[PDB]
DNA sequence: AAGGAATTTCCC
DNA sequence: TGGGAAATTCCT
């Protein structure tokens, strides 16, 4: 028949899930490689078919037994929670510019779930008793239950492919990593220089200041007590490999979260001689 | 009249975080303007030129321009329906209100909670139409077993419990003290001039919090000023905050400098990147110690002053 | 749209 | 007791 291949995966970490009351529609889901100027959008690529049909963009969970994720995907053509539209003919590459990821309070948890079953939302079909218990609200994998047509005009539902993980950047434990600004960016190649780093919310229990550099790797020394209300870290700089540098070395420093092994954008830092 | 309500002490006006309903059971109380270091103090009131036994009540009132019933309710002690009822009518008429809690209402449960509040007082003998609507100037300690608030008179409390719902200020509240003395047999009919205290402003309120400088980047710099300093602080508002350096002069005199920074320089209401100001006299030859403090442009409230040291170029 | 803050809840 | 963080409604 035909296969589904999502072209613009959803920006891993960027958007912040919104509650109904949160002015509902207040932005969409950015294309994986979106930029401040060049805005992109998640575009699917249904190969093996070129005509009409439908698309039912649903939202499940990030783990194999892909249960349907409780909170709704609102906006353009989004009904009862999911999304259901069509497929352009002279188009074998359709994108979705209009889709917010709304979150469900814990209070409204199981309700949203019943609303998941009362709507017949179950892309891979997982037994009701299985599709229960706990759910990972801070992350989802958009589903694509698109319908094509065999060589006779008969509708055909292909593989419900999943989108790369979408994490509620509002979630402290998986938001994006940013270094707003920093005290100083020079320090001695002997280390020990206290730095004041301002960052986007981080969880003290799970965070580190990572210092790269060809053949050299270390982290700044600090402590829980040194992270201020999740938006600042006062740490001491690490010794450089050469305890008697001869000329400025421009190493890199980025925020590192062990748990998901992710790193912030690198920031210039230059170790100066003794 | 003679016997009234004297507030011999009051809270600290700012410090306590008025807890809500789903925050847990009495995780604290309302202290008082008295640090002491060893012990402490709660809002203590008394009655001067008093009578014999007497029971004083207390209802949370709204700050605003027109004093009326406040949606929030007091909890614990002799409180019930947000109104504490204390006796303390032995020999002395000094009553201390300790371990009192304040429950914050939902930004939605205001109207509904208000309405009822304006009924628990109407029916009862305390603050009738003198804290709701001045059309029910009576129906207080009239002794009525339970006055049936006519579909007409109950609609008065409704209209009041409707307009006042849009004026309400959920972050500030004031304690009202109303004491009633005995009368005929033993019942407490007659009331003494009710007296409102100061505002206690919720702690979980940004524009009222207690300012503090947890720590700063550097605590010294050149008189020339203009040196960058990092400051980590307790929650503040970018638009309403300022760093202020100051010093004491001979006899009369106080120098004053403000840190140069844009609200954009305030990181998540917890940090500020600013530049030091020029010192009084950039001609000094010896280090001069000044004091730095965090201050709110609105209530001109300050913080614990920190010893900043200026030195020669 | 693309964010920063307020005030209730949630716990350590 | 506190009091920080997670939650979640509010407001450009």
């Amino acid at each position: 028949m035909a296969y589904v291949e999502i072209i613009e995966q959803p920006k891993q970490r960027g958007m912040r899930f919104r509650y109904k009351c949160e002015g509902r529609s207040a932005g969409s889901i950015p294309g994986e490689r979106s930029t401040d100027t060049t805005k992109t959008h998640p575009t699917i690529k249904i190969n093996g078919y070129t005509g009409p049909g439908t698309v039912r963009i649903s939202l499940v969970t990030k783990d194999p037994p892909h249960r349907p994720h409780p909170h709704e995907l609102v906006g353009k053509d989004c009904r009862d929670g999911y999304y259901e539209a069509d497929l352009c003919p002279d188009r074998s590459i359709h994108s979705f510019q209009n889709l917010g990821i709304q979150c469900v309070k814990k209070r409204d948890l199981e309700q949203a779930i019943s609303q998941r079953i009362q709507t017949n939302n179950n892309p891979f079909h997982v037994p009701i008793e299985e599709q229960r218990g706990d759910y990972d609200l801070n992350a989802v994998r958009l589903c694509f239950q698109v319908t094509v047509r065999d060589p006779a005009g008969r509708p055909l539902l292909l593989t419900p492919v999943l989108s790369h993980p979408i994490f509620d950047n509002r979630a402290p434990n998986t938001a994006e990593l940013k270094i707003c600004r920093v005290n100083r960016n020079s320090g001695s190649c002997l280390g020990g220089d206290e730095i004041f780093l301002l960052c986007d919310k981080v969880q003290k229990e799970d965070i580190e200041v990572y210092f790269t550099g060809p053949g050299w790797e270390a982290r700044g020394s600090f402590s829980q007590a040194d992270v201020h209300r999740q938006v600042a870290i006062v740490f001491r700089t690490p010794p450089y490999a050469d305890p008697s540098l001869q000329a400025p070395v421009r190493v890199s420093m980025q925020l590192r979260r062990p748990s998901d092994r992710e790193l912030s954008e690198p920031m210039e830092f230059q170790y100066l001689p003794d | 009249m003679g016997p009234y309500l004297q507030i011999l002490e009051q809270p600290k006006q700012r410090g306590f975080r008025f807890r809500y309903v789903c925050e847990g059971p009495s995780h604290g109380g309302l202290p008082g303007a008295s640090s002491e270091k060893n012990k402490k103090s709660y809002p203590q009131v008394k009655i001067c030129n008093y009578v014999g036994p007497a029971k004083v009540i207390v209802q949370l009132v709204t700050n605003g321009k027109n004093i009326h019933l406040h949606a929030h309710s007091l909890v614990g002690k002799h409180c019930e329906d947000g109104v504490c009822t204390v006796t303390a009518g032995p020999k002395d008429m000094v009553v201390g209100f300790a371990n009192l809690g304040i429950l914050h209402v939902t930004k939605k449960k205001v109207f509904e909670t208000l309405e009822a509040r304006m009924t628990e007082a109407c029916i009862r003998g305390y603050n009738p139409g003198l804290l709701v609507h001045s059309d029910l100037a009576y129906l207080q300690a009239e002794g009525g077993g339970d006055r049936q608030l006519t579909d007409r008179e109950k609609e008065i409390i409704r209209q009041a419990a409707v307009q006042q719902t849009k004026e309400m200020d959920l972050s500030v509240v004031r304690l009202m003290f109303t004491a009633f003395l005995p009368d005929s047999t033993g019942s407490f009919t007659r009331r003494l001039e009710p007296v409102v205290s100061d505002a206690i402003y919720d702690s979980k309120a940004p524009n009222a919090s207690n300012l503090k400088i947890v720590r700063m980047d550097r605590t010294a710099g050149c008189v020339t000023g203009g040196e960058e300093i990092y400051l980590l602080c307790d929650k503040v508002q970018k638009d309403d905050i300022q760093i202020r350096f100051y010093e004491e002069e001979e006899n009369g005199g106080v120098w004053e400098g403000f840190g140069d920074f844009s609200p954009t320089d305030v990181h998540r209401q917890f940090a500020i990147v600013f530049k030091t100001p020029k010192y009084k006299d950039v001609n000094i030859t010896k280090p001069a110690s000044v004091f730095v403090q965090l201050r709110r442009k609105s209530d001109l409230e300050t913080s614990e002053p920190k010893p900043f040291l200026y030195y020669p170029e």
